[PDB]
């Protein structure tokens, strides 16, 4: 819901989304338990809330939607695995 | 079959090495390591022969991700050296588009100012 | 008497007559296990029958007797076209695809007919040798072999692994035709293929076609999948330049 | 290593290649090549024959399904492309130990006949009659066999070792040359069914022998690593013997236009099969080509041009005369 009413507002918004996303990626890296005991920690489980939050997430139509498209591709891969 | 494969490699008959290695994958049944080694061998001989599509197909079938990445590095290098840049563009790398950029960047900065086609 | 009268047939090979008689003597010997010194064993020596033909007929007799292991061991001993098809079809009917592959790899029968090529493709697919089956289809009829490959990959659930292969423009055009004709689930797979190939315009147009055809679909699971598909593509549609959005929204 | 002067792409691996040595009545030179399961008949026209051709005009005329790996191809003298009565006839040997005679009108009539009776692999075959009625074949069963077009065996010669090459004499009626793996070249009279003469090679195995069409007294061969030339009737001993290849020579063929020029090929080897073109006046090859893996060697009828089959390609070398 960020309401960056001005320029830099949006400037900074973008900056922060970017950095946060980077950090989150790195952190999840060793996150939900590396599955040494499973056939390499396959992410079979899919969270609907994360997908719903992404839809209501607000940012520029370029990079943010490109990231959303990548998430959608990951969801499609998960659906194929479930099939 | 691994013994006959060594013999056909020493005689220099890469087409027959591919045919025999394809048969030997059938006998390898549950041994994913032997299957990885045989598929890496098929990839190498198709690449050496210039069979770019069949080399790419063989690379996608490798069950070992470490060997698949090393074969992918070899494919990218050999196609760049052969100036077969169109095929390389057509080939659909998975999440490894940035591995290519990182490799070419590592070579580009590492290499001298005299440009070739890595930067291009 | 009716067995012995086979010897009076003109223009028949003598070895083929001895082959029927040997096959018959094996049925008699199998009916009487309790006497090892039967004068019946002298037949091949008395008529100079090659040890090579003896083992082949024993192999055929064991096959009809449901002893497939010893049958194949007799036939493969170092000492016809219709027989190749029937051995492979019999092994496939009983579910032993591994022995059918072993037979095909060792004997390498020449597939001359579209039926034999479809049979060999089915052996390779039943053993998960998709790349070999795919190459056999290209080598041999191209529309029939590609149709058989795609139908068998759909029946065996291998379509997701098939989509990872490198297609020629011709093979790709035929796959697009096949996946468009063969039900709604294959149009979702074609959508995934267009996304994997970076063909976003065709993926968006196909999803608009699917959005128009599903306005009456009750089913809860297909509705949740179509909702997710629509949400993903509506996110991709937002990222596209205004011109590409116009081209995607222009019917 | 010289690059090939011309290169033509093929569908699959080329196991054998043979130019039609006869006049077909067309402006183009007919070429046959054998793949894994097929035989292709093509027309070749070269810039050296027609100034309207840029490099090589290569046209596939017909493809025959064979079903087996072709090892040798022989053209029939009756082969004509004349519009009034076109007739394509050739024989093939394959890995199944059978000979196949193909006949075609270049239209819809495509017939083949299977000839059986060799118990070992056939290594070479030729048409052995001016009329194109008889086929000679040699193989690992230690026989040279003569067949009519009906597949009846007319004659059989028992060899002392595997027959490796067979050639009809270009001018003299009834004379068949047979090269044996142990180094013996025998001549047979097909009228008397007798051996007339033999030559012996200093090296073994003897792998290929050919007649010089321009000088019927000369025979060339490859044995071991060396090429060997005899001049008849002067001696049963070689006139010349020199190195052809560093590791095993495989094929020898005389140029059809020059009595001093011939080509040799190395064995399907790890160092990519070398073609060497030799001239008798020179101690070294005049041309050394590289083919990655190639089988078959044939000379064009008129041009100083040779062809070798390779991995999905035909390679052509023009020799400057």
């Amino acid at each position: 819901l960020i309401h960056c009413y001005t320029a830099k507002d949006r400037l900074a918004q973008s900056e922060m989304a970017k950095r946060v996303a980077n950090i989150l990626r790195v952190v999840l890296s060793l996150q939900q338990p590396p599955e040494s005991m499973s056939d390499s920690s396959e992410p079979r489980v899919p969270l609907r809330l994360l997908a719903p939050h992404i839809g209501r997430l607000p940012m520029p139509e370029d990079y943010a939607l490109e990231e959303l498209r990548g998430l959608t591709q990951s969801y499609l891969r998960e659906l194929i695995c479930d099939s | 079959y691994n013994r006959v494969l060594r013999l056909l490699e020493d005689v220099g008959l890469p087409e027959l090495v591919i045919q025999l290695a394809t048969i030997a994958i059938g006998e390898a049944s549950d041994d994913w390591r032997s299957q990885a080694a045989l598929r890496t061998r098929i990839f190498k001989h198709h690449l050496d022969m210039g069979h770019n599509n069949q080399a790419y197909d063989a690379l996608t079938q490798i069950p070992d991700p470490s060997r698949q990445l090393d074969c992918l590095r070899q494919l990218v290098v050999v196609l760049c050296e052969r100036s077969q840049l169109q095929d390389l563009v057509e080939f659909p790398y998975v999440n490894l588009h940035n591995e290519v950029v990182g490799i070419i960047e590592s070579r580009a900065r590492a290499v001298d100012l005299m440009t070739h086609n890595y930067y291009e | 008497h009716a067995l012995l009268d086979v010897y009076l047939l003109e223009n028949a090979d003598e070895m083929s007559k001895h082959a029927i008689t040997i096959y018959f003597l094996l049925d008699i010997m199998y009916s009487f296990p309790d006497k090892p010194d039967s004068s019946i064993e002298s037949f091949p020596t008395a008529f100079f029958v090659p040890g090579s033909l003896i083992k082949l007929i024993q192999g055929f007799w064991l096959l009809d007797h449901n002893d497939y292991q010893n049958s194949v061991d007799c036939i493969l001993n170092p000492a016809m076209s219709w027989q190749h098809s029937q051995i492979i079809e019999n092994l496939l009917c009983h579910g032993d695809s591994r022995q059918a592959l072993r037979y095909l790899q060792v004997m390498k029968p020449v597939a001359t007919t579209s039926k034999e090529v479809k049979l060999h493709m089915t052996v390779l697919l039943a053993n998960r040798s998709i790349l070999e089956a795919w190459n056999l289809q290209r080598l041999h009829n191209v529309e029939e072999l590609l149709k058989h490959m795609y139908e068998m990959c759909q029946e065996m659930g291998l379509i997701e692994e098939l989509l990872k292969l490198t297609f020629t423009d011709f093979e790709q055009g035929y796959l697009h035709k096949f996946l468009q004709t063969t039900g709604v689930q294959n149009q979702e797979l074609l959508l995934v293929h267009h996304l994997q190939r970076a063909n976003y315009i065709s993926a968006l147009q196909l999803n608009q076609s699917l959005k128009t055809n599903h306005l009456n679909d009750c089913d809860r699971r297909l509705r949740e999948r179509s909702g997710a598909r629509n949400a993903i593509l509506d996110q991709y549609g937002k990222i596209l330049p205004r011109v590409q959005r116009t081209l995607a929204s222009e019917r | 290593a010289s690059n090939a002067t011309y290169t033509v792409d093929c569908e699959d691996y080329v196991h054998v290649v043979e130019f039609n040595p006869f006049d077909s009545g067309e402006a183009g030179s007919l070429l046959a090549y054998g793949g894994i399961s097929y035989v292709v008949i093509a027309s070749c026209r070269f810039q050296e024959e027609d100034s309207t051709v840029e490099g090589i005009e290569f046209k596939t005329l017909k493809t025959f399904h064979h079903g087996e790996r072709v090892v040798a191809i022989a053209w029939s003298p009756e082969t004509r492309c004349d519009a009034l009565l076109p007739l394509l006839r050739f024989a093939t040997a394959a890995g199944d130990k059978k000979i196949r005679i193909f006949t075609s009108d270049f239209q819809d009539k495509n017939e083949y006949k299977v000839i059986e009776g060799h118990s070992g692999y056939i290594n070479d075959l030729v048409f052995c009659s001016p009329e194109g009625t008889d086929i000679a074949s040699v193989g690992d069963d230690h026989t040279c066999r003569i067949w009519d077009l009906d597949g009846k065996q007319i004659a059989m010669f028992i060899l002392r070792s595997p027959g490796m090459s067979v050639a009809w004499h270009p001018e003299g009626a009834f004379k068949l040359m047979v090269a044996e793996k142990t180094g013996t070249i025998r001549f047979y009279d097909l009228t008397t069914h007798q051996a007339i003469l033999s030559l012996e090679s200093v090296q073994v195995p003897l792998m290929s022998a050919d007649w010089c069409v321009r000088n019927t007294l000369r025979i060339g061969a490859v044995a071991g690593n060396d090429w060997i030339i005899w001049e008849m009737p002067r001696s049963s001993y070689p006139q010349d013997n020199k190195p052809a290849h560093a590791d095993r020579a495989r094929m020898f063929r005389w140029s059809k236009c020059n009595e001093n020029v011939f080509a040799t090929t190395g064995y399907p080897g790890k160092m990519k099969s070398q073609i060497a073109i030799h001239h008798l006046a020179h101690p070294q090859p005049i041309l050394i080509g590289t083919a990655p893996v190639g089988s078959g060697l044939s000379w064009h009828r008129r041009l100083p041009l040779c062809v070798v089959g390779g991995y999905r390609k035909l390679f052509f070398w023009l020799t400057e005369m």
